[PDB]
């Protein structure tokens, strides 16, 4: 996953 | 001008981590074309013994962003984060790979 929320 | 040393194209997430883990300084990074989101970009950065990944998002007008500030290009997003932390949890300034 990614560190920054993607939605 | 000269090309940017941070655009790696379609490099797998795993290989980005392997490459960046070998870097000497925190903040060492690269922009890669996501394999999970065709046409999307990701920002991989070294921090300690980990490699953090940030998804490059795009708003309704097509501008890029990671958090709140919007950029007209990946080039500006990258340069902005050389002086402003890419992370919410710790200070991480982007530095070109070595």
């Amino acid at each position: 996953g990614y560190e920054n929320p993607t939605y | 001008m000269k090309p940017h040393p941070w655009f790696f194209g379609k490099i797998p997430r795993a290989k980005a981590e392997e490459m960046l883990s070998k870097q000497r300084h925190d903040g060492a990074f690269l922009i890669r074309e996501s394999e999970s989101a065709p046409g999307d970009f990701s920002l991989s950065v070294k921090f300690g013994n980990d490699v953090q990944h940030f998804k490059v998002l795009r708003d309704g007008a097509g501008k890029y962003f990671l958090w709140v500030v919007k950029f007209n290009s990946l080039n500006e997003l990258v340069d902005y984060h050389r002086s402003t932390s890419v992370s919410r949890n710790q200070q991480i300034f982007l530095r070109d790979i070595e």
